[PDB]
RNA sequence: AAGGAGGUAUUCAUGUU
RNA sequence: GCUUGAGUCUCGUAGAGGGGGGUAGAAUUCCAGGUGUAGCGGUGAAAUGCGUAGAGAUCUGGAGGAAUACCGGUGGCGAAGGCGGCCCCCUGGACGAAGACUGACGCUCAGGUGCGAAAGCGUGGGGAGCAAACAGGAUUAGAUACCCUGGUAGUCCACGCCGUAAACGAUGUCGACUUGGAGGUUGUGCCCUUGAGGCGUGGCUUCCGGAGCUAACGCGUUAAGUCGACCGCCUGGGGAGUAC
């Protein structure tokens, strides 16, 4: 309700799904929406086409607050990683900074063990 | 290691000629002070198994230097152990 | 006597401090007829990254001849200081009594 | 790998030049070299295998660049 | 090729000189590979020294998602 | 992911960007 | 007696060599709070599991443990095992230059002594992440597995014990001699450094290759070539590195 015409999107791309977030610039949540929630399960919902209805879906849910500027932090290994991006465009926000904040350890904890698949 | 001085005053003391460094007795001497020297060094770090490494390899030259000077003249052994307060 | 360079990071707002804290350090190795090559205080520099939420420290370089019981002492107070960000003293084989890349 | 809209600068160009970003930074590879536990001995075995093979192309190419292929 | 350093004679790096390391620096803060400068193996050791303690006495960032 | 070029890969003024 | 082997001294060089103590940032986890709402998580596909007591996501603060991205390199160091953020303290070895010195003080080595990855054991701490055992969900004809969600010993620290690995270059140590080429790394001498260069002279190291050797594969001045000194080991396959 309260229109600030600047927010930030956090694109969170996991392998499995992607999770988009409109907040402020200081860090309070506006709206969010992901491929779940789009519909798409499993295999279809780690696509980038899911990604980017996702996208349009979070744009719509935070219609109300009014947000022109938009900066982009994209997050993680992801299938779309930029399908958002695109979808963000073309809902029609000015897209002013991208932004990657992929968290790299710097030799930190141990992974997991590898897959015998 | 050693210090350059303390080198200097050891070849000084033990040396036929000041500047015969090569003296059996000069060697063993330079030997002896920095085998004491460690002591202190490995008394406090006991896992130090590298360095105590090159600790052996330098008593284990120590005696055979004092085996060869023993070999060749026996009063300069006899002396040089008393010098320097060697068992045997 | 071993060759040492020692850079301490102050905080900002102790600024006012840093000419009492650099003559204390120097009477103290002055006194232990340590000798100092050079001292140049560079103020504040805008750091890189927020140290303890805090910017802008005073970064003040020292290179100094002077025994390791001392320069011991002196890390010590460095920790002990809370006005004191950061600090560094790292050994040098000789005294490079040049100007300092960013002075210059 | 930080990419703000210059002035004047068309979008498409823009999401092009972030990809580049990302690509000489390496995020991708890094993350994934990451995402599972490579032991020592499979890490050493696999950068040697690596400069075996580059090295051992390399003098194939500079040797059989001196024969007649017809 | 044309390692710089070897060209004046450099003895050390001097960690002080940033405008140096900022040369030898990606913008994503890492450091550049020595097959890419073309800088010399003893010359490259001495320069990510002085970009490590660089670092630690914030003339330079970690990463750029830092501050 | 697919196709083209160069190399064992860079020198290729900084600036600009 | 001698100085060529061996060693000592003078000046420097490079190294993740070792021990101890601090410190830095990224990241994971947890805790507290704000924003915010119905999914998150996972797979080939699912379920177990987590979330309306508000998860996941996002921001702020805090605690804690472990490990050091980039540099990083058939690069370096160490007798081998092995060693990787930065700083300080203690400490071992190697190499180069010029000389000076001692004058065979050497090589090898059964027993013996010491060091010796990982797993394991004892005592006491610590415990983020990972993870034998175990629990559950799947897959399958069966699945005491591979896959998924959890998860204890352990992994970490201190002090002891163990003493085994494809502990491998599947190549014992020392020394001498025998055509070459392309590199890497670290010294150093000279030539106008004609500016990044030119010509030497060492140490270590990777690849290709000649004679020669080899069953062949291949090795090839770092030999598996031609020789000398000492040591260890083999005598068909199983039984068996087992029984006593
Ligand atoms: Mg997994
Ligand atoms: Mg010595
Ligand atoms: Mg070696
Ligand atoms: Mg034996
Ligand atoms: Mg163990
Ligand atoms: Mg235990
Ligand atoms: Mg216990
Ligand atoms: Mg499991
Ligand atoms: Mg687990
Ligand atoms: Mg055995
Ligand atoms: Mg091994
Ligand atoms: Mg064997
Ligand atoms: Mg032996
Ligand atoms: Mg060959
Ligand atoms: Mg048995
Ligand atoms: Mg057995």
């Amino acid at each position: 309700r309260k229109q600030v015409s600047d927010g930030v999107a956090h694109i969170h791309a996991s392998f499995n799904n992607t999770i988009v977030t409109i907040t402020d610039r200081q860090g309070n949540a506006l709206g969010w929406a992901t491929a779940g929630g789009s519909g798409f399960r499993g295999s279809r919902k780690s696509t980038p086409f899911a990604a980017q209805v996702a996208a349009e879906r979070c744009a719509d849910a935070v219609k109300e607050y009014g947000i022109k500027n938009l900066e982009v932090m994209v997050k993680g290994p992801g299938p779309g990683r930029e399908s958002t991006i695109r979808a963000l465009n073309a809902a029609g926000f000015r897209i002013t900074n991208i932004t990657d904040v992929t968290p790299i350890p710097h030799n930190g904890c141990r992974p997991p063990k590898k897959r015998r698949v | 290691s050693l210090s350059t001085e303390a080198t200097a005053k050891i070849v000084s003391e033990f040396g036929r000629d000041a500047n015969d460094t090569g003296s059996t007795e000069v060697q063993v001497a330079l030997l002896t002070a920095q085998i004491n020297h460690l002591q202190g060094h490995f008394a406090e770090h006991k896992k130090d198994h590298h360095s105590r490494r090159g600790l052996l390899r330098m008593v284990s030259q120590r005696r055979k230097l004092l085996d060869y000077l023993k070999r060749k003249d026996v009063a300069r052994y006899t002396q040089l152990i008393e010098r320097l307060g060697l068992r045997r | 006597m071993r060759h040492y360079e020692i850079v301490f990071m102050v905080h900002p707002d102790q600024s006012e401090q840093v000419p009492g804290m650099i003559e204390r350090y120097t009477a103290a190795i002055t006194g232990a007829e340590g000798k100092i090559h050079r001292l140049e205080d560079w103020g504040r520099r805008q750091l890189a990254y927020p140290i303890n939420k805090l910017h802008k420290a005073h970064y003040v370089l020292m290179n100094v001849e002077a025994p390791q019981e001392v320069i011991d002492e002196l890390e010590t107070t460095f920790r002990f200081n809370d006005a004191v960000i950061r600090s560094m003293v790292m050994r040098t084989k000789h005294a490079v009594t040049e100007a300092s890349p960013m002075v210059k | 790998p930080v990419i703000k809209v210059r002035e004047n600068e068309p979008f498409d160009v823009a999401l092009r030049r972030f990809k580049r970003s990302c690509e000489k930074a390496g995020v991708l590879a890094e993350v994934r070299r990451r995402e599972f536990y490579e032991k020592p001995t499979t890490e050493r075995k696999r950068a040697k295998a690596s400069a075996v093979k580059r090295h051992a192309k390399k003098l194939a190419r500079e040797n059989a660049r001196r024969t007649r292929l017809y | 090729k044309f390692c710089r350093f070897t060209a004046e004679g450099v003895q050390e790096i001097d960690y002080k000189d940033i405008a140096t390391l900022k040369n030898y620096i990606t913008e994503s803060g890492k450091i550049v590979p020595s097959r890419i400068t073309g800088t010399r193996a003893k010359y490259q050791r001495q320069l990510a020294r002085a970009i490590k303690r660089a670092r630690y006495l914030s003339l330079l960032p970690y990463t750029d998602r830092h501050q």
